């Protein structure tokens, strides 16, 4: 489900 | 007068029913044989019978 | 972070 | 063989020769036959029975 | 890093 | 007196175009009906092989 | 769009 | 950075205007409108295969073929004994109202009614039969002649 | 008697088929055996009302 | 002009694919203009009823 | 009795097939053995309502 | 007779 | 469903 | 709801 | 003489 | 239905 | 309803 | 257009 | 046009 | 459009 | 006064919506009937 | 997810 | 949410 | 009947 | 009030291309073996 | 019992493969042997809910 | 974009 390139700390 | 006699009746605008248009195949069917060049050079003995 | 349905849910603040 | 499929294109040597002979004869530029409006007007002008 | 991803995926699976 | 009668005559004339509009309409329809009943499709013969 | 994807 | 969020929302509504809800609902109004257009009002004709004995004696009425708009009607021509009767020829009066197909050898005629209810008649020259096979084609009724076996009064070249 | 169902019906004539295999056709007024003479033909409904009260109607297994 | 047009139903202008207003023209018969011009009614319309 | 299932259904025509392999068609008003005569034919849902209260639908293993 | 695609509940 | 269809049908067959 | 002749007859209000 | 399609209840 | 048709028929037959 | 000669003959009101 | 159609 | 047509 | 679809 | 006049403009407005929907219906209905008058000739293929 | 769908479908069945 | 009848019947609020 | 992509929690 | 008709404009400038892709039905292709 | 897993699923029909090698296709309402009657087809989750409360998923080894 | 790259 997660697109971790759309991630942020 | 002579060259109107060449055409005959002038074809109508856009109709392929009672009378044909100037670009219709059905109207062009007799003139295409007149305007073809092998009508003169291809046949070897012409037929004079109205077939 | 966005899921496949188009609705967007995000975490707040997390460090590693 | 198969040439680029963009419009008229030949598929064989004979087809290339035929495409040449068409293209030198320049039927690809056909003559411009009359316009519908002007021709229609001069047609019903020249076909109609005079003085009626 | 992974803490944000885990909080986010929990928030996604908790909210339909 | 008759002034107002002439008034309502021209008023009656000037409310009276629905007649002519549907008139013109159904002439355009009707002549096409005339033509397509005047049409007769001629019989065709197929002689078997 | 559902949360059990 | 709130500008990114809000203007992005403005985009997901303009670039892709119909929501996934709306595109399928638009599909539905599609299929329902087209289901309205192609749907034949009233009860459509019963497609059945009948068999009529052709009487060629004077005073008899011609056989009836009840056809359907855009539908193939198959007329097969049959002698007394139960054997096929090939067609010598035929003439179709009122031809742009019924489209007829026929391979030149067989005994079997394919007519599709071209216009809805205007009717006509059809003459068929049979192989060994001198009298004409005269029939009446009527389209657009509560029944469609999907096949008809004409029991022609004579005897054909097959016995 | 002989019960007749219709094979075709149009404004005016109507082509009828009896139980004996006989085919006939009728108009607004025409003598039909048993049924009297035709009173009226309704092509839209596919009925024929006759004098004898008998109503001629497309055969149950063809209508 | 309208008679010349209707005698030429086909072969546009009245035929082919006319522009909408010229279709309305082919449709529209010509009214009588001298029956429309009347000064007394127009006077009554101008003056107030009071 | 003999139980029929819908083989096809359109506005008007209703094509049904029985458990014996027999195949028939129905209109707005038609006699169907065992079921009496039909009232209604819903084609988009595929349900044929007849006199005896029984409704013919598409077969369970065919729908 | 009934054209039920134009249905209204 | 069927209720509207049959009510309409009887209303048609009652009103020629 | 509409018939084939042209006349329009319609049931008032029903539910299933 | 009567055309039923020109019919009116 | 048929009543109007027969009445109009007799009216046309009676009025030449 | 209209005859073939041209003159119009129509019933007044008849239901079935 | 009749109701007995 | 007559009424006995 | 009915609900027993 | 101002209220009176924009009420009158609204009153005059509620007559042309029917005719514009009518024109849209010409565009729709003629296209349907043209679809419907189309009949396409049956095609036959003779076996080898 | 599924609960919204089942409530929806039962509402569709209830209101035909 | 929309059905195949064209009338749009929707669930109100359901979560899981 | 349900188009679930026409769905919303 | 105008945001509404601009909305509807963009709706139709999507809906017309949806409808045109739905009338598209592509004919089957045939490949006969050697 | 016989446990089935989803073979594929789209809005409406869902094709499922059992442990016996049998393949079936289902709709909104259908009879699944042992499983009862299917209440819902969640194609985007690859989920089938049926009346017996159990849920049909894609197999662990093919999803 | 993480700090354990």
């Amino acid at each position: 489900c997660v697109s971790m390139i759309g991630g942020s700390r | 007068l002579v060259m109107q006699n060449v055409i005959g009746t002038l074809p109508p605008a856009q109709t392929s029913g009672s009378t044909p248009a100037f670009y219709s195949y059905k109207y062009n069917q007799p003139l295409i044989s007149q305007l073809n060049s092998n009508s003169l050079i291809a046949p070897l003995l012409m037929d004079t019978s109205a077939s | 972070r966005v899921s496949i349905g188009g609705t967007v849910y995000t975490a707040k603040k997390y460090d590693d | 063989q198969s040439g680029q499929d963009s419009g008229l294109t030949a598929k064989s040597q004979a087809q290339q020769a035929l495409n040449f002979i068409r293209y030198a004869s320049a039927q690809v530029t056909p003559p411009s036959l009359p316009k519908l409006s002007a021709y229609s007007e001069l047609w019903n002008q020249a076909t109609a029975k005079p003085n009626s | 890093c992974t803490d944000a991803a885990l909080a986010a995926l929990e928030y996604h699976k908790s909210n339909a | 007196a008759i002034l107002q009668k002439q008034n309502e005559q021209l008023a009656e004339q000037k409310y009276q175009q629905e007649i002519q509009q549907r008139t013109s309409d159904m002439l355009t329809a009707a002549t096409q009906l005339v033509q397509d009943w005047k049409q007769v499709e001629t019989q065709v013969y197929t002689e078997g092989t | 769009p559902f949360g059990a994807d | 950075e709130v500008i990114d969020k809000k203007a992005f929302k403005d985009m997901t509504r303009n670039l892709y205007p119909l929501n996934p809800e709306q595109v399928v609902k638009l599909k539905q109004i599609y299929e329902t409108s087209e289901y309205a257009k192609a749907a034949t009002p009233g009860t459509p004709p019963k497609p059945t295969a009948t068999s009529q004995f052709v009487n060629l004696s004077p005073g008899s009425t011609p056989p009836v073929i009840r056809l359907s708009q855009g539908f193939v009607s198959s007329l097969v021509f049959l002698d007394s004994t139960g054997a096929p009767w090939p067609i010598a020829a035929y003439d179709l009066g009122d031809p742009s109202s019924f489209n007829i197909q026929w391979d030149k050898t067989s005994n079997t005629l394919m007519i599709q009614a071209t216009k809805l209810y205007n009717y006509g008649n059809l003459a068929v020259r049979l192989r060994g039969l001198n009298t004409p096979v005269m029939l009446t084609l009527i389209p657009g009724q509560k029944a469609v002649d999907y096949r008809v076996d004409l029991r022609v009064q004579g005897y054909g070249p097959n016995a | 008697r002989i019960i007749y169902y219709i094979q075709a019906v149009i404004p005016g004539r109507a082509w009828l088929i009896g139980s004996n295999g006989s085919t006939l056709t009728v108009r607004e007024g025409s003598k039909i055996p048993g049924y009297g003479m035709v009173k009226l033909i309704d092509s839209l409904q596919g009925r024929i009302l006759t004098s004898s009260g008998q109503v001629i109607k497309f055969s149950q297994e063809d209508s | 002009q309208r008679d010349l047009y209707l005698s030429q139903s086909k072969s546009p202008p009245c035929g082919g694919n006319p522009t909408p207003e010229m279709n309305t023209f082919c449709r529209t018969a010509i009214p009588d203009f001298i029956s429309t011009v009347n000064f007394v009614k127009k006077q009554n319309d101008d003056t107030p009823k009071d």
